[PDB]
């Protein structure tokens, strides 16, 4: 159960996730009489073979793909602020100001 | 110079003298059967390897 | 992860920022290997997590 | 058999056809591009579809270089 | 290779810089057109395909 | 990939073995196949037959080779009860086409004046 | 019987269950349907050929008539067709003998053959003759 | 049913009388006026005679010595032709009927009505929570001037809000500017 | 008419009574009252042979009638689907008059106007039967070919419109089983 | 005899039931095969909305 | 012959005389529109994701955008009342699956229309065609 | 056998079945990337979505329209659907004489290129007055 006051402060935030990837793994579904080889064998991570675990947080320190999720969204603040302000407004139409002009 | 046959003389008639292909080659192969074997008009063969 | 690699292939790692560029930057028939798609629908689905749990965050 | 062939690689000019594979990500091996939509197209219309600044704009030329392969020589003027 | 692409169309008449090596001592009238519709077809049919 | 009983025994002595056709539109799965794979398995049937560990042929004991084109379509299951467990009716023919000749009838052929 | 599928065959069975280069191929749910006009033409249109031997029933009695039935036609095929088309409903066992057809060579001598038939030994229940005019 | 053989047999042949040459098959023009059902009754009359023949020709090749050459052959053409001219007049009609049941399904699946979880297709309108703008210009612009004049601001992406723009020349001025060529 | 007792989970039932259309639409509409009446209930005992008698395993298969079925298709603000005896997961029908039925001149004029007109969940127009949709918005008119109406709701609006308040869980249906546990005519 | 009104009407039935038949029978394994990946995704935003309601928590 | 059928006008290179053009210089001639001078009004469609297409490009308050002179801005028809099922993966993958077989039937078996090789496997000569198609009806109706 | 000599020559049936894909079933790549409304959890319609889609061929269903990040994965079986049907050992008559220029091929796709007519050359020429 989701308390709805909770949900709104989910269901309004810019950021959602995108939520479909698990289906764009690697097929490896076959005769699992070999699935379990692998576990007293080190051979799960042979030949691009990669056990997929789905987890919550990740480690901030050296990952390239956090950290580079964070300086996109951290440019996402900076352009959200400049909404506010009012001076994308300006600049959307300083463009047209400059293209009407003949 | 379109008067030269744009189909061959020589390919098997559609076998319809309707006015239209009779099924073009499917049929003929059905009407072949009937050349090969034996036609409809046929009389008394001569050779002494007869049907029956 | 061991895949195999070319004397050449250890080197253009480096130059490219460990084994995740590596393997995004080539395309299919630029990274020859099957196994460079036995790992990249694993670093592609891995990244596409890691921009969850990130959102998992800021939510 | 192959129900719907694929379009080609990158056909976004509206005169010029496109640029040869490999070049945009294909197999190497032709020193052309051909695009079907193209050539079907007539002139009327594939001269409708564009104006002068925009046909001196397609018709671009990098002779001595690729305009999608960076740093990289023509492959539509090499000897292979 | 190289066959003096660059004198073909380039006689007086259409008959010249073609080897008709196959000729005829005696070319009958029904064999004299046919020489000459020949030599006034290479010379269209050679190039309405160079211009298609 | 097909009923087993058309391959082995269903039976003691091989009561089921054979090639067999089915109609395309019903459900009985057939034997019976053009593939190239399957042809040296097929041609068997017809210039040798089976040999079944029982000492009978099955498929085809004297000379004249078997027609696997020509063998009507598949109709059932051989249970040990019975023969067959006919499985689906859909593939007979039954000639279901009812005549009268009460009115305006349509002799064979046609006449002309 | 050869059982390498041809290349031909189809593209005249295309052709002639629907126009093949001019008129496009029938939907799938039609076309595996009993709808599908060449199947259509089957279950209202029947088209076989039953032929008695006249030699078998003549000035005789018998109660095991002979029929010279197609390869395709079955056991139970055939008593369904006598019994709807003739009404004849006193079968009681139909045996078959699958004969390939007769050769013979013409009068050149150019080998021909009469299409393969089935031999069908229909047991009846009463004695059936004909009676020959004499 | 001891009597019912006789409708094998040819009759006059029993009765050691010579066949008839009876007139001729079903014309084409005139057989596909008849009901696809009254059709079939013309079938079997058919079907029950090429019966009746071919259990007479094989008599006359079974007994090729005594009796030779059966007489008039012809009636195994008129009955074929009859049999062949029927293929036809269904082969006809059962285009006049496909062609309609491909036209109403041509329909049915734009509107995308059907399901296999039966049950009311959701209202269109719903699902599609965008808004096109049929701007109109009078010279061609670039198709990326606009991409960013008339876009969005306010939003933080690659598309800056907009899905799509379709720059194309409405089908009047699509024939005047070819008519316009060959005057040129 | 007839009426229903639908629970919402594990509530104390409510009612919905329904106005048919037997004048205007024959077929569907006799349909919709024999289901709800159990115009036939099938048991057979194996103890006495009905094993053994012919015909048998007809009762181990759907009774045809409305009863203790549930509710299960539900867009919320769109309708609430319900009646598929065949199978509990609600994919296929199976109608009373045999498995499926068809009446096209009956679903020739069906016209979706007025709100709560209620009629079959079909997947085509040739498969009519068991299962069926409250329509609970005025303005449905993309159906006017599809679906065949035969009646609507006269009450109970209110506890189906509750029913169309309830939550879904992660299989698109609701947390709480909606189960018809009583039906009949009026 | 041929009423083309009550008999090729008839006909585009006999059709017409065929194709809306393999058609929405054509969706079987649009839904018995697809309806396991959405729910792979509708079991997805359920975990992820718990997450936030068990994260957030750490985060006071 | 259509060698004897000819028209001997002026008996040497052209056969036949031509007409005279209607004007004396190249000056004189009426010069109709080039077909790039139309520049006829083009049309953009744009849709966006927001439900805001018309109201918000309203309030860009647009005329021309460097040579354009905007004529009219409109919004409709959008994709108003499109079916669901056109955006359905259960729904658009049975018929993206029907669009195939519709295909693999009209391109497979891939078969020429015409190859020189049809011929030789019909040409025969007039020996091996009796053979194969001879019958003693061609030669009981001979006598007959 | 006397005729198992001059019949198992025919040359059976034969056409490209392109490789399948196991592995990477690109069907269940239209559930990638969706958004999933929280109230009701399923995937709201994404506008963008079939726009970042790189459409893979397939011989049972006509495209399936894949997100472009996950394309690489079929990369073969699309130079496997350009690429003629046939083996280029029967097309071959188009690749040696000089149709080699009159002929596309990108990915041994063995098509023709466009042709203008007899009758169009002779108009296309004769408007140009040459």
């Amino acid at each position: 159960e989701i308390p709805e006051a909770a949900r709104t402060v989910m269901r309004s935030h810019p950021l959602q996730p995108q939520l479909g990837f698990v289906h764009a793994l690697p097929t490896d579904n076959r005769d699992a009489v070999v699935q379990e080889w692998e576990r007293m064998h080190h051979l799960d991570w042979q030949f691009g073979k990669a056990v997929y675990e789905p987890r919550s947080a990740e480690n901030e320190r050296g990952n390239l793909t956090w950290l580079r999720e964070v300086r996109h969204h951290e440019a996402r603040e900076a352009f959200q602020a400049d909404v506010d302000s009012g001076e994308a407004r300006r600049r959307h139409m300083a463009k047209i100001k400059a293209a009407a002009q003949v | 110079d379109a008067a030269w046959y744009e189909i061959p003389t020589q390919f098997h008639t559609h076998t319809y003298a309707d006015g239209t292909p009779q099924s073009r080659s499917a049929s003929l192969a059905k009407a072949t059967k009937y050349i090969h074997g034996m036609p409809h008009n046929m009389g008394q063969l001569y050779s002494y390897h007869r049907p029956y | 992860v061991q895949v195999p690699m070319v004397e050449a292939a250890m080197f253009e790692i480096e130059k490219d920022g460990g084994f995740d560029n590596f393997i995004l930057k080539r395309s299919g028939p630029e990274l020859r290997s099957t196994y460079g798609e036995r790992i990249r629908r694993h670093l592609l689905v891995r990244q596409k997590e890691t921009q969850k749990n990130f959102v998992l965050d800021q939510q | 058999v192959a129900p719907w062939v694929p379009p080609p690689r990158h056909d976004v000019k509206v005169t010029m056809p496109p640029p040869p594979g490999g070049e945009v990500g294909g197999s190497y091996g032709v020193s052309t591009g051909y695009s079907d939509r193209l050539a079907r197209t007539p002139y009327w219309k594939r001269m409708a579809l564009s104006t002068y600044a925009l046909r001196m704009k397609e018709n671009e030329t990098r002779y001595p270089m690729s305009p999608h392969r960076e740093g990289e020589y023509d492959l539509r003027y090499t000897v292979t | 290779g190289f066959t003096m692409k660059y004198k073909r169309g380039t006689g007086l008449w259409d008959e010249d810089h073609v080897n008709d090596f196959d000729a005829n001592k005696y070319l009958s009238a029904r064999s004299t057109m046919r020489w000459y519709y020949g030599m006034e077809r290479l010379q269209t049919r050679n190039n309405m395909n160079a211009r298609r | 990939k097909w009923p087993a009983w058309m391959d082995h025994g269903a039976d003691g002595t091989g009561f089921g073995i054979g090639l067999n056709r089915t109609h395309p539109l019903s459900k009985l799965r057939g034997n019976l196949r053009r593939n190239p794979s399957e042809i040296p398995r097929v041609l068997n049937m017809m210039i040798q037959g089976v040999w079944h560990k029982s000492g009978n042929k099955l498929y085809f004991r004297g000379g004249k080779p078997p027609n696997p084109s020509t063998h009507p379509y598949l109709t059932g299951e051989p249970c040990p009860v019975y023969g067959w467990k006919v499985t689906d009716p859909g593939v007979i023919r039954e000639f279901n086409l009812p005549q009268p000749e009460d009115k305006t009838r349509y002799k064979p052929y046609v006449a002309l004046q | 019987w050869n059982p390498i599928a041809g290349k031909i065959g189809l593209v005249n069975r295309k052709a002639e269950e629907w126009g093949w280069p001019h008129q496009r191929p029938p939907p799938t749910g039609l076309r595996r349907s009993p709808e599908y006009f060449p199947f259509f033409f089957s279950r209202y249109f029947p088209d076989v050929e039953v032929r008695l031997v006249l030699d078998s029933v003549l000035n005789n009695e018998t109660t095991r008539p002979i029929f010279h039935i197609p390869q395709d036609m079955s056991k139970q095929e055939l008593v369904n067709y006598l019994k709807n088309i003739y009404n004849i409903d006193n079968v009681v066992r139909i045996r078959v003998r699958n004969m390939r057809g007769r050769r013979f060579k013409n009068e050149v001598g150019e080998i021909k053959s009469l299409p393969d038939y089935k031999v069908a030994v229909v047991e009846l229940d009463s004695p059936v003759s004909i009676v020959f005019k004499q | 049913n001891v009597a019912a053989l006789y409708e094998f047999v040819d009759g006059n042949f029993l009765n050691n009388k010579r066949p008839a040459i009876p007139g001729g098959a079903w014309p084409l023009e005139s057989l596909r006026r008849k009901s696809l059902a009254d059709l079939q009754q013309i079938w079997l009359s058919l079907l029950k005679e090429r019966n009746m023949l071919s259990t007479i020709k094989e008599h006359y090749l079974r007994h090729q010595e005594e009796l030779g050459a059966m007489p008039a052959p012809s009636r195994l053409k008129m009955v074929e032709e009859s049999m062949e001219n029927v293929k036809r007049v269904v082969k006809e009609r059962d285009a006049e009927a496909t062609a309609e049941a491909v036209r109403i399904f041509k329909e049915r699946l734009a509107k995308g009505i059907y399901r296999y979880p039966p049950g009311p297709p959701p209202p269109p309108g719903a699902h599609d929570p965008t808004s096109t703008v049929k701007l109109v210009l009078s010279r061609r612009v670039d198709e990326e001037r606009l991409r960013e004049l008339l876009g969005r601001f306010n939003v933080f992406e690659a598309h800056k809000g907009i899905v799509k723009l379709t720059m194309q020349l409405p089908e009047d001025v699509l024939t005047q500017k070819r008519d316009a060529e060959q005057l040129w | 008419h007839a009426f229903m007792d639908i629970a919402i989970g594990s509530q104390p039932p409510h009612r919905v009574t329904f106005e048919l259309f037997t004048k205007r639409c024959p077929i569907a509409s006799e349909n919709f009252l024999k289901l709800c009446t159990g115009e036939n209930v099938l048991p057979q005992v194996s103890s006495i042979d009905g094993i053994g008698e012919p015909s048998f395993r007809d009762q181990f298969l759907p009774q045809l009638t409305y009863r203790n079925t549930t509710v299960h298709r539900v867009c919320k603000g769109y309708l609430v689907q319900g009646g598929d005896i065949v199978s509990g997961q609600g994919t296929g029908q199976l109608s009373i008059y045999g498995e499926s039925f068809d009446a096209p001149e009956e679903v020739k004029a069906s016209k979706f106007d007025r709100m709560g007109l209620l009629g079959t969940a079909v997947s085509a127009p040739h498969l009519n039967g068991s299962q069926f949709f409250i329509l609970t918005a005025d303005k449905a008119p993309h159906l006017n070919g599809t679906c065949i109406c035969f009646g609507r709701v006269v009450d109970g609006w209110t506890v189906v419109k509750a029913i169309e308040a309830i939550p879904l869980t992660a299989a698109g249906e609701p947390a709480e089983r909606v189960v018809v546990v009583e039906c009949g005519k009026l | 005899t041929y009423d083309r009104e009550k008999e090729m009407p008839l006909l585009v039935v006999r059709r017409l039931q065929a194709m809306e038949n393999y058609f929405v029978d054509s969706l079987q394994k649009s839904h018995e095969y697809h309806k396991a990946l959405q729910m792979r995704n509708a079991q997805d935003m359920q975990t992820f909305q718990k997450d936030v309601l068990v994260r957030a928590t750490e985060k006071l | 012959s259509v060698l004897s059928k000819a028209v001997i006008q002026l008996g040497y290179f052209p056969n036949i005389t031509t007409t005279a053009p209607r004007f004396t210089k190249a000056d004189d001639v009426p010069r109709p529109v080039h077909p790039d001078e139309i520049e006829g009004p083009w049309e953009v469609r744009v849709t966006y994701d927001a439900k805001d297409g018309l109201a918000y490009v309203q309030s860009l308050s647009l005329t021309s955008i460097d040579g354009a002179a905007v004529l009219s801005v409109e919004e409709e028809f959008p994709a108003a009342a499109q079916p669901y099922a056109a955006v359905d993966p259960v729904y658009q993958e049975a018929v993206r699956r029907e669009m195939a077989q519709e295909e693999t039937l009209m391109k497979w078996p891939n078969v020429p229309k015409w190859k020189y090789q049809y011929d030789l496997y019909t040409k025969k000569h007039l020996a091996q065609v009796v053979q194969y198609n001879y019958s003693n009806v061609v030669d009981y109706v001979d006598r007959e | 056998s006397h005729q198992l000599k001059r019949i198992l020559n025919k040359k059976s049936l034969h056409k490209y079945n392109w490789d399948p894909l196991h592995m990477y079933d690109p069907r269940k790549l239209v559930h990638a990337n969706r958004y999933v409304d929280h109230d009701t959890y399923e995937e709201k319609y994404d506008p963008h979505w079939e726009h970042n889609a790189h459409l893979v061929p397939d011989q049972q269903f006509y495209n399936i329209p894949v997100p472009k990040e996950y394309k690489d994965a079929y990369w073969w079986r699309d130079l496997q659907a350009r690429r003629v049907q046939c083996p280029t050992e029967w097309v071959h008559f188009r690749m040696h004489t000089k149709d080699k220029l009159k002929y596309d091929f990108q990915d041994l796709a063995f098509r023709k290129k466009f042709e203008y007519s007899y009758e169009d050359v002779v108009a296309n020429a004769k408007d140009m007055c040459s």
